[PDB]
Order: C-alpha cells, then sequence, then structure tokens
C-alpha cells in the first residue's frame, strides 16, 4: 500500500528541458530503460504528462547508470520529505574515526510508488538531431534520486538495521538519499569486518569508500614569514589581513600601517619595527583558531564558494551568512572541469556527513562548459545546487598557502 | 475514417469548468453554410448532436474560404481550460545531420485531426451551437468525437497517435526512415526504387488499416524538395534560393529582412557577415523608415554579394568517421566555423560573435565559440569534433592556467589561418626595479556627479585632473589611465579599486568603454607594468596622499 505523497501547496510539477546528450549516452539510457520497463519499475506516457525532469548516464566500475535530475522536483515535495518524514541527522558521525558510505539505492525499487504521483517523475531519452519523438517514462517505483524515497523507505530501513544497531552500539548508520554512513571508532580492519557484516544483513532484504572524518582540519588563512620586507610585501600583507579582519574578530594592522608612510618605491626593503612584529605574533595566533561565534543555523540554506588556485590547487568556503566560514578547505589534484567537478562531490560529502544537508555551489566556470561536461566525471547519485560566478579578484589571493 | 488507436485521456485544468460562451447571432448566409458543414460532418462520424442537458458552448463562425464556406470553432476558452500537454517536438533535425538516402518519398496524412478519436470523457466540452435564424429558436447543438482543429491538445495527441500507429512498422523495418512532421510523413531508404516503392505500399496499407488514408504513388513528391527553408537532394543540401533585393533606399524593415535572409544563408555559405549592417538597425525608428547605408554598411553588403554569387551546398553526415571544427577571427569579435568530415566539403558553417561580457579577449571569445560549436555537436550529430584552432598551444595554455575560471576545451590542433588569436600584453609578477611608482587614486560626488582623478609618485611628481558627469568607476579608470600616460616604458601602479584591477588583470584586449580601450592602447605600447591593490582609507603609504588631492 503506497504511502500518498502531496507537492507543495498551489506548486505544480517539474517542467525542466532534457540537456542534449551524446549518442553512447542515449544509447546506454535506452538499454537500461528498456530494461527497467520490462521490470515493471518505469511505464510509457503519453502527451497528456506535460511533465518532465531531466535524465544523464554516468559510468561511476565499467557500466553505465541512469542518474535523475530530481533538484526540482525535492524542491516542490519539501514539505514531504523534510517536515512531514524527515531523516533526523547524528551530531556523532562527524566525530567517528571511519566513514564508510554504501549505495542502498537498489533498494527503493521495491516499494510503490502512489499512482496519483507517478506522472510527476516523466522524464525523456532525447534523440540525436531530434529525428525521432523523445521516449517518454514515469516511475511506478520510489525512484533513486528522489528525497521522498529515503523518507518513505525510513521505516523498512529501521527494521533492516535493527538487529545490527542493536549488536554494536558504538556504531552510527544514517541514510541520505541513496546513501548509508556508517561511522565507527574502530581499527579500520575491524571497521571493514563490521561493514562487511552489514552488506550481509542488506543482502537478507535485496540491498546488494572510506572517509576519516576526524581528519578534516581548518585551512587557516596563512601569513607570510620573510627575510626581508618590501613595500609591496607590506602593502600586500596588510590588504590580506585588513580582509580577514571581516572574519576573524581581534585582526589588528596599524602597526604594519605606520612602516608604509610616505610614497615609497614598491620595492624599497622596510625594516620591521619592534611594533609591528608583535603584530604578525598576535594575527598568526588568531588566524590558526576558528570562528567565534559563528554556528550552523539549521533553518538556513549552506552555501559553498570555490576558487581557481592553479597547479591543481582549489580552495573553498562552506558558510550560511557570506564571512562566517563554517569550514574552509583545500582540494588537491590535468583537466579543469574534472577537478572542479571532483572539488564539488568532496565537499558536498563532507557537508553531508557534518550537517546532513548539500551546500549550494558558487561555480567559477562558465555554466555552458560545465554542462556540457560534468556528467564525465560525476560519480555521486545526488546533484546539488549550483549557480555560476565570477570570483573577485583577490579573494583568490587571500585564501592561497 | 477515424481511426481505430486507443483514446488518450484528457482533463480541464483544476479547479475550472469547462467552456460555456454564448453564440453570437449569424447571418442566413453563414448559419445556412453551417448547416451543410455540420450534416457533412456528423454523417462521417466526426460530430454528433447533443440534447440541451450539455450545459457548455464554445463560439462557431463561418467564412468565405473562392465560393466555399470553412467552419471556425473559436476555442480561445476551452484552450485556457485545458491541461498543459507535453510539447510536440523539441527540435527540428538539421540538415548537416542527416545521412544520405538513395530514394526519398513524402506522404501526406489526409484529414489528420478528423481521424483520430477525442476522449469520450472529454467530448461533452467541445459542444457547439448553430444559431436559429435571428436567433428565435433553439439552435442545433453538436459535439466533436475526433481532434478539433484549433483546440490546444490536437498537435499532440495526434502526433502521438502517430507515433504508436508507426512503431510496428518502424520495428519490422529498421533501416527505413520516417518523420512526423504536422500531417506530413518523410520516408527515406537506401533501398533501390523498385524496392522502395514496394515498402512505401506496405506502409500505406499498414496506415489505411488504421484509419489514415495517404496520397496514391501519383501524388508522392520527388527531389529536390524543398523543407523547412532548405533544399534536400539525395546525396547534398543547401538553404532555398537567397535573393539580395537591389534597393535605392533601405527601410528599417527591408534590413531587418535582409539579416534574417543572411543570418540563414550563413548555415552553408561560409564568411557571412552582418555585424555592420545591424549596427544601422541600433535605435529606435518606425520600420517604414529609411536608413541610408553607412560605407562599411555597404562593404558588408557587397562582400556578402560576392559570397553568394554561386550557389553552396553540404553534404550529409558519415556516421563511421569524425567531425571536424574550424574557426577563424573575421575581426571585430566576429567568428565563423565550417565543420566537415573530409576537407573540405562542409557539413555546414556558421558565426558567432557575442558580447559576452563588458571586455573580454579573443581568448575569451574563441573558447566562447568552441563551447557553442561543441553543444551544437552534440545536438546534431550526438558526438564532438575535434577543433582546429588559430592560436597557438603555447598562448592557450599560458592563458587558461593564469586565469581564475576554469575551462575545458576538446581535442584541438593549432592550424596556422591569421589572424590568429594572442594575448597583446601581460602584466608583471613582480613589482619592477628602477621603475616609477604612482600611487593612483580616483573619487567621485555622488550628488554633484563631480570627480577628481589623479596620482602621486615616489619620484615626487602628482597631477589631479577634474572630470564631470562621472562616478566612483570611471574616475578609478581615470586615474589608471594618467599614470600610464605619463609614465615612461616601466611603470608599477598602485590602486585601490579592486573595479579596475578586476578588469585590467583578465588582459582585456577589447570593451565597449572608451576608456578601457584607451588603457589597453596604453598597456599596449609600455615595456613592463605591474599593478598592485591596496586597502583605500587605510592610510597606506601614497595611497593616504593621493586620496587627500581626490
Ligand atoms: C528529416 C527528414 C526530412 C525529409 C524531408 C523531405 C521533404 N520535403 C525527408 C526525410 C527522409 C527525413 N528524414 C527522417 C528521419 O527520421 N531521419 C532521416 C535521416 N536521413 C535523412 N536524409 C535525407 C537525405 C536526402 C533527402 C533528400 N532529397 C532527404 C533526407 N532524412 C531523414
Amino acid at each position: 500500500e503506497t504511502v500518498p505523497v502531496k507537492l507543495k501547496p498551489g506548486m505544480d510539477g517539474p517542467k525542466v528541458k532534457q540537456w542534449p546528450l551524446t549518442e553512447e549516452k542515449i544509447k546506454a539510457l535506452v538499454e537500461i530503460c528498456t530494461e527497467m520497463e520490462k521490470e515493471g519499475k518505469i511505464s510509457k506516457i503519453g502527451p497528456e504528462n506535460p511533465y518532465n525532469t531531466p535524465v544523464f548516464a554516468i559510468k561511476k566500475s565499467t557500466k553505465w547508470r541512469k542518474l535523475v535530475d530530481f533538484r526540482e522536483l525535492n524542491k516542490r515535495t519539501q514539505d514531504f520529505w523534510e517536515v512531514q518524514l524527515g531523516i533526523p541527522h547524528p551530531a556523532g558521525l562527524k566525530k567517528k574515526k571511519s566513514v564508510t558510505v554504501l549505495d542502498v539505492g537498489d533498494a527503493y525499487f521495491s516499494v510503490p510508488l502512489d499512482e496519483d504521483f507517478r506522472k510527476y517523475t516523466a522524464f525523456t531519452i532525447p534523440s540525436i538531431n531530434n529525428e525521432t519523438p523523445g521516449i517518454r517514462y514515469q516511475y511506478n517505483v520510489l525512484p533513486q534520486g528522489w528525497k521522498g524515497s529515503p523518507a518513505i523507505f525510513q521505516s523498512s530501513m529501521t527494521k533492516i538495521l535493527e538487529p545490527f544497531r542493536k549488536q554494536n552500539p558504538d556504531i552510527v548508520i544514517y541514510q541520505y538519499m541513496d546513501d548509508l554512513y556508517v561511522g565507527s571508532d574502530l581499527e579500520i580492519g575491524q571497521h571493514r569486518t563490521k561493514i562487511e557484516e552489514l552488506r550481509q544483513h542488506l543482502l537478507r532484504w535485496g540491498l546488494t569508500y572510506e572517509l576519516h572524518p576526524d581528519k578534516w582540519t581548518v585551512q587557516p588563512i596563512v601569513l607570510p614569514e620573510k627575510d626581508s620586507w618590501t613595500v609591496n610585501d607590506i602593502q600586500k600583507l596588510v590588504g590580506k589581513l585588513n580582509w580577514a579582519s571581516q572574519i576573524y574578530p581581534g585582526i589588528k594592522v596599524r602597526q604594519l600601517c605606520k612602516l608604509l608612510r610616505g610614497t615609497k618605491a614598491l620595492t624599497e626593503v622596510i625594516p620591521l619595527t619592534e611594533e609591528a612584529e608583535l603584530e604578525l605574533a598576535e594575527n598568526r595566533e588568531i588566524l590558526k583558531e576558528p570562528v567565534h561565534g559563528v554556528y550552523y543555523d539549521p533553518s538556513k540554506d549552506l552555501i559553498a564558494e570555490i576558487q581557481k588556485q592553479g597547479q591543481g590547487q582549489w580552495t573553498y568556503q562552506i558558510y550560511q551568512e557570506p564571512f562566517k566560514n563554517l569550514k574552509t578547505g583545500k582540494y588537491a589534484r590535468t583537466n579543469d572541469v574534472k577537478q572542479l567537478t571532483e572539488a564539488v562531490q568532496k565537499i558536498t560529502t563532507e557537508s553531508i556527513v557534518i550537517w546532513g544537508k548539500t551546500p549550494k555551489f558558487k561555480l567559477p566556470i562558465q555554466k555552458e562548459t560545465w554542462e556540457t561536461w560534468w556528467t564525465e566525471y560525476w560519480q555521486a547519485t545526488w546533484i546539488p545546487e549550483w549557480e555560476f560566478v565570477n570570483t573577485p579578484p583577490l579573494v583568490k589571493l587571500w585564501y592561497q598557502l | 475514417p477515424i481511426s481505430p488507436i486507443e483514446t488518450v485521456p484528457v482533463k480541464l485544468k483544476p479547479g475550472m469548468d469547462g467552456p460555456k460562451v454564448k453564440q453570437w447571432p449569424l447571418t442566413e448566409e453563414k448559419i445556412k453554410a453551417l448547416v451543410e458543414i455540420c450534416t457533412e460532418m456528423e454523417k462521417e462520424g466526426k460530430i454528433s448532436k447533443i440534447g440541451p442537458e450539455n450545459p457548455y458552448n464554445t463560439p462557431v463562425f463561418a467564412i468565405k474560404k473562392s465560393t466555399k464556406w470553412r467552419k471556425l470553432v473559436d476555442f480561445r476558452e476551452l484552450n485556457k481550460r485545458t491541461q498543459d500537454f507535453w510539447e510536440v517536438q523539441l527540435g527540428i533535425p538539421h540538415p548537416a545531420g542527416l545521412k544520405k538516402k538513395k530514394s526519398v518519398t513524402v506522404l501526406d496524412v489526409g484529414d489528420a485531426y478528423f481521424s483520430v478519436p477525442l476522449d469520450e470523457d472529454f467530448r461533452k466540452y467541445t459542444a457547439f451551437t448553430i444559431p436559429s435564424i435571428n436567433n428565435e429558436t433553439p439552435g442545433i447543438r453538436y459535439q466533436y468525437n475526433v481532434l478539433p482543429q484549433g483546440w490546444k491538445g490536437s498537435p499532440a495527441i495526434f502526433q502521438s497517435s502517430m507515433t504508436k500507429i508507426l512503431e510496428p512498422f518502424r520495428k519490422q523495418n529498421p533501416d527505413i526512415v520516417i518523420y512526423q512532421y504536422m500531417d506530413d510523413l518523410y520516408v527515406g531508404s537506401d533501398l533501390e526504387i523498385g524496392q522502395h516503392r514496394t515498402k512505401i505500399e506496405e506502409l500505406r496499407q499498414h496506415l489505411l488499416r488504421w484509419g489514415l488514408t495517404t496520397p496514391d504513388k501519383k501524388h508522392q513528391k520527388e527531389p529536390p524538395f524543398l523543407w523547412m527553408g532548405y533544399e534536400l537532394h539525395p546525396d547534398k543540401w543547401t538553404v532555398q534560393p537567397i535573393v539580395l533585393p537591389e534597393k535605392d533606399s533601405w527601410t528599417v524593415n527591408d534590413i531587418q529582412k535582409l539579416v534574417g535572409k543572411l543570418n540563414w544563408a550563413s548555415q552553408i555559405y561560409p564568411g557571412i557577415k552582418v555585424r555592420q549592417l545591424c549596427k544601422l538597425l541600433r535605435g529606435t525608428k518606425a520600420l517604414t523608415e529609411v536608413i541610408p547605408l553607412t560605407e562599411e554598411a555597404e562593404l558588408e553588403l557587397a562582400e556578402n554579394r560576392e559570397i553568394l554569387k554561386e550557389p553552396v551546398h553540404g553534404v550529409y553526415y558519415d556516421p563511421s568517421k569524425d567531425l571536424i571544427a574550424e574557426i577563424q577571427k573575421q575581426g571585430q569579435g566576429q567568428w565563423t566555423y565550417q565543420i566537415y568530415q573530409e576537407p573540405f566539403k562542409n557539413l555546414k558553417t556558421g558565426k558567432y560573435a557575442r558580447m559576452r561580457g563588458a571586455h573580454t579577449n579573443d581568448v575569451k571569445q574563441l573558447t566562447e565559440a568552441v563551447q557553442k560549436i561543441t553543444t551544437e555537436s552534440i545536438v546534431i550529430w550526438g558526438k564532438t569534433p575535434k577543433f582546429k584552432l588559430p592560436i597557438q598551444k603555447e598562448t592557450w595554455e599560458t592563458w587558461w592556467t593564469e586565469y581564475w575560471q576554469a575551462t575545458w576545451i576538446p581535442e584541438w590542433e593549432f592550424v596556422n589561418t591569421p589572424p590568429l588569436v594572442k594575448l597583446w600584453y601581460q602584466l608583471e609578477k613582480e613589482p619592477i626595479v628602477g621603475a616609477e611608482t604612482f600611487y593612483v587614486d580616483g573619487a567621485a560626488n555622488r550628488e554633484t556627479k563631480l570627480g577628481k582623478a589623479g596620482y602621486v609618485t615616489n619620484r615626487g611628481r602628482q597631477k589631479v585632473v577634474t572630470l564631470t558627469d562621472t562616478t566612483n568607476q570611471k574616475t578609478e579608470l581615470q586615474a589608471i589611465y594618467l599614470a600610464l600616460q605619463d609614465s615612461g616604458l616601466e611603470v608599477n601602479i598602485v590602486t585601490d579599486s579592486q573595479y579596475a584591477l578586476g578588469i585590467i588583470q583578465a588582459q582585456p584586449d577589447q570593451s565597449e568603454s572608451e576608456l578601457v580601450n584607451q588603457i589597453i592602447e596604453q598597456l599596449i605600447k609600455k615595456e613592463k607594468v605591474y599593478l598592485a591593490w591596496v586597502p583605500a582609507h587605510k592610510g597606506i603609504g601614497g595611497n593616504e596622499q593621493v586620496d587627500k588631492l581626490v
């Protein structure tokens, strides 16, 4: 018996255009969906269904996988999966030594979807050069990628894990969309052994990657240490400190400023007054410590900004109010779009672990570039929200190491 | 015939009821025409009279199409109350994505909409009334049983009806291609003309069994087909003939129509340019007003007439071979390109000329053009091409490794077809010893719109100019321009304008700002320019004392 789902009142279903797909991905999708249809998971639909969400193929393993972009449908049923049947997020997960991520999305293909809701899950396989009408389908079962699926499957998931939780009370298991996160403080061999036990529990119900959150330390704003100091070195230091002033209560820069008093050549060497090198020292102290007074607000959205540093290095900050950084980081190590796509997935994963939310990303790339290419390196089953930005020129300079 | 195909269920939008528009009284002649038109349609099953129960109504008119009469039902209110449908098709096949075909025939479905049944539960909402003479009597009241002409669901339901009918024939004949466009079927194969007009008859017979009549062999058309503005041949394709009007005087309306046909010709005729003709349309003038052609607009018009003098054709797509795309810059932010598989038999050509930004350079524009050719490729062929680009591998890397945005263009190779793409200057990475340091600053009074711009140097020079009708952004660029005029060939420049630093660090070689273009001209003459930013109003060296002056 299906759980009835409603959209938000006065909201209609998603009508999101399908991005163009290459021949290889259209052929992968057509195979996958003839086999899903013959197994009853989806059904052809007719022109009386005006809804659409996009689909992609990712090869995340040598086998193609279908990825449905339910971002829009998720926004429109947000009361159902969040306030009506929300899955609580455990604060203990981020403290564990090891966290393993398991895909349990095949679970949802056994549960039926409320038949009055199926039309909202419509999607289109396009065809090259528009030579054939798109192949159109809707779901009959809980689909992967929809946040309504884990909320409905919640009850079942807790019966499945109830024996394993009872026998291991110091293991944390958190569901987010199509994944389980499993945290322990065990040594890694015992951790892996307990993961194998858990796979056995799941296999008796049809559900056939290792983080170490304990070692996700801050990326402090770092100040140079130098033999000499030109005026140009001091101006860059004052600018970097003055901007840091806006996050770190306490930063002082009016002892370094006096040294730059007249109108001097940029390359002129300026000996540091004994006054001044206490203030580098004091602000050094400051910048290697979290922000006082910045706390995660569960009602507000998470934002992630990413800057390209060069040489395969990228910096990022997560915040809800600009300059109130909840987290800062780097990601290191080819191809700019492949690297950025990897950084977006790393930041999202940490963010799921820490807050149970994925952030909205401010991406430093042209939209059409990103939309052409992100599919070819994306390996996750979820998709965060993103927009496209132009990186302020010096924000990049102040987060460099 | 009405075909035996299952009906598509249809709903009104939620919370809404069917229409009840009242019938205007008609002329005795239109009432007579409507009664004739209605009797014959009712005979064939297209319509059915209904009792007075049905409380819905849509106005119906009749107009003299010669000496024959047309029935016009005005579904404006029912359409407004009908649910939305998936839309009929998301793009038109481009000729350049079509494969070569030995035999092609076009089939036309007769009485397309009236040959498809309407969902029994929806017919009530299509009720209409032929009024009585000077509107005395209750009129005669009908409803539709097939898809009405002019209702919102007709195109969608017809073309999915046609799709389920064809799908058998398509499975049992995988190498016959059939494209549905409204009530046309375009049919293509590689069979010999004998074996091909066989399987067309087997197709026609399969269509008759579903209540769809077609033309006989006598009415099936022959190449070269005109279609969607194109001229399709079995082995090539072009755009249908483009004629350039020789006028003494050009109206806005004439120029708009010329820009449209040049834009359309640019799909297969390489090198068509429209920038100088479009500059004339900038502004606000009536469609009837005469526009004198500037010298550059006439030189563009002349060069286009030269390109179009003899016909050009495109070839079709061989799926077994790579796509090559070449881009050339034509100047002034105009780019042109050609896609081929064998050099140089173009599948198609195009142009790119986007101001993406206020300031850019040729390297950013070339990437933008590669991105739009790439997306187009995916759509038409499902595959990205290999690019041949007029930029050195080392210019490209130099730029994109230093630049703050990410980029990724597909496999490419340099090709020496000038003008080559280059960066025209580059800022120093560290301050220049033995060069004068300018501390520039600009300021503008928001009330007054007045501003001063000026500098002071480490060598003791100083200067302040005054500006009218200005802004903080404009004075801050004026200050940098001043330092570049008065400086020698090496110079360090210290600004508190993150705005100006942002622009100049991106190495623009073209801008909409007369100022930014003068600063660029200055940056190219220099041999060395270091440019640094210092926080304003923190009493930072020369910045506080040039802040005084402005
Ligand atoms: C989109 C289209 C339009 C017409 C318009 C006729 C009018 N008016 C005719 C056909 C057969 C197609 N279709 C249907 C489809 O689904 N795929 C096709 C793949 N390849 C070709 N190639 C091709 C090559 C030469 C000629 C000629 N002469 C026509 C078509 N055509 C295709």
